[PDB]
């Protein structure tokens, strides 16, 4: 009831002034200019797509229930229901945004049914242009594009005979007798549903969140895999501030959001309500019981039972960046509120590739199918974080800052020799021009009877910016951490040791000698100081 | 000109994973 004001009640209950609303109006307007919002039309399409999927979910269940020899009535009554979660469910999605979707089915519908029956029902539709089923994923999923709109579909199987249209997923007992995959599948929806019910004024929250997502992206502090808060974390952080200021407008919320998160007594958790127990043998976030939990540095806790920490990955170095960025938020928003800066300023692109003197490139190379490369580089990427952690503990390392995005390229690679060379010359601007000799495969140039044919080599590169501690005279030695990292890129139940195909290289590089790929059309690379 | 060692190879600023065992 008072749940909407969070665990300490409001900080202030005073509503917005006119001067505040004007600055809110210009925010929404900046958000519009920046293309946060899709038109009413493309939202209308989204709604219609889910309708069709809702119809198909009901059909799916109906058909399976007929196969188990229920009557017509019982098959209909068995129901089946579509829920959204993540960005779309929250009202913060953008023009290109995927809809994260969950199909809920009664006890007698398996996921083997989902990957056969539901799959073939999807294939029947004219609106279906692409479908990628991935049964053996950590969460089993079907990725589709439907009427140009991207949908991610997951399946949850309840311990219940029927899933009526009226079903909401908020009751704890919906979790009884579920296996871990099903348990996991329910969580996304229950979490985002609860955030929505834990917020005083949802439209105010929606706008504040749109602002935070843009900022986080542009300031390069949005990437879970690399040790920054992802979407749900940011959503919950924004939700927390909304509770402290129930009547504030979004402009004000952003202001108070940067001040409070920058003065937060970190590692004390941000929580949207008191963490709860339940009847199940499932791990709840609990720093008292679990050493892992205790080591979280900026914990942001999901509210749906099993409460979990949505920022496990944050490292000492990423917390430093996040905190700098909040402190920057504090100065810019106060300036906006003083008529001295615009919102455009807050959303100014980061300058990661100008801010340090040295960088550590980490490159995954593949000479093979792009499916092989996806796998190989996906593996390498997931460890970058672990490298950050080994480096950041070292005496001479002031910070190890991972950038939040890989740099992808690919070349036609007719021979083994071309492949040695790509490996040799790539990554330094001194030698980078050597690979113009090899046709650079372009997002805009993929003539299938020429380019999309030749044996191709793929590169993915992550960058860690470095700051050293140096009034001391010595060679800074970081080979152990780099070597340990390499050995972490270990072939689990698949092999990457055939260097004729996969490779891994790290390279230490001075700022001025950074690869071109790293600078935009409008950026001029730095030079020898 | 700061010296930073990331590998024990011929080029201390370059670590190629397949050569790792041939360095040390």
């Amino acid at each position: 009831s008072q749940k909407v004001f969070g665990i300490t009640g409001p900080v202030s209950t005073v509503g917005a002034t006119a001067a505040e609303n004007k600055l809110n109006d210009s925010l929404i307007q900046e958000l519009k200019k920046e293309g946060s919002f899709e038109t009413e039309q493309e939202t209308a399409n989204r709604v219609q797509v889910l309708k069709i999927l809702q119809e198909l979910a009901q059909r799916f269940v109906y058909e399976v229930s007929k196969k188990k020899n229920m009557s017509d009535g019982m098959a209909r009554d068995a129901g089946g229901k579509i829920f959204t979660y993540g960005s779309y469910r929250l009202g913060v999605h953008g023009p290109g945004s995927d809809i994260d979707t969950l199909v809920v089915v009664p006890k007698h519908v398996t996921r083997e049914d989902f990957f056969t029956v539901f799959d073939s029902l999807l294939r029947e539709r004219k609106e279906l242009d692409e479908i990628a089923p991935v049964p053996d994923a950590f969460v089993p999923i079907i990725k589709i594009k439907f009427s140009g709109i991207s949908i991610d579909l997951i399946c949850a199987r309840l311990d219940q005979p029927q899933v009526p249209l009226s079903l909401t997923l908020s009751d704890k007992n919906l979790l009884r007798n579920l296996d871990e995959k099903d348990l996991r599948a329910l969580n996304g929806t229950r979490v985002t549903d609860e955030i929505l019910e834990l917020v005083p004024k949802p439209n105010v929250f929606r706008i504040a969140l749109r602002a935070i997502k843009l900022w986080a992206q542009r300031r390069a502090v949005y990437a879970n895999i690399f040790g920054f808060p992802g979407g749900v974390a940011w959503a919950m952080l924004v939700a927390r501030i909304c509770q402290l200021y129930p009547n504030a407008c979004s402009a004000v919320i952003l202001n108070r959001f940067f001040i409070i998160l920058s003065e937060w007594n970190w590692p004390q958790p941000v929580i949207l309500k008191p963490i709860e127990d339940g009847p199940l043998q499932v791990r709840v976030w609990n720093p008292k019981i679990y050493a892992q939990d205790r080591s979280h540095r900026m914990p942001v806790i999901t509210p749906a039972y099993p409460s979990m920490c949505a920022t496990h990955n944050i490292t000492e170095s990423t917390k430093k960046v996040i905190l700098q960025e909040f402190v920057r938020g504090v100065q810019i928003t106060n300036d906006i509120f003083s008529n001295k800066k615009s919102w455009a300023n807050l959303f100014e692109k980061n300058d990661f590739f100008f801010r340090y003197k040295f960088y550590l490139e980490i490159t995954a190379y593949t000479r093979g199918s792009d499916e092989q490369h996806l796998k190989w580089s996906g593996l390498v990427e997931s460890k970058v974080r672990l490298l950050v952690m080994k480096l950041e503990v070292l005496a001479g390392i002031k910070i190890a800052h991972p950038f939040t995005k890989p740099f992808e390229s690919s070349y036609c690679c007719p021979t083994e020799d071309d492949y040695e060379m790509i490996q040799d010359k790539y990554g330094s601007h001194k030698t980078e021009t050597a690979l113009n000799a090899l046709k650079l495969v372009t997002d805009e140039n993929k003539e299938e009877e020429s380019i999309k044919d030749a044996p191709k080599a793929y590169l993915s590169t992550m960058y860690i910016g470095l700051d050293f501690n140096i009034n001391k005279k010595e060679k800074v030695d970081i080979h152990i951490p780099c070597t340990e990292f390499v050995n972490l890129c270990r072939s689990f139940n698949e092999d990457y040791g055939d260097h004729k195909v996969f490779n891994l290289a790290l390279r230490f590089v001075k700022g001025y000698d950074l690869p071109d790929e790293v600078f935009d059309e409008n950026e001029k690379r730095p030079s020898k100081k | 000109d700061l010296e930073v060692i990331i590998s024990l190879g011929p080029d201390p600023t370059r670590l190629d994973a397949k050569l790792l065992d041939s360095y040390s």
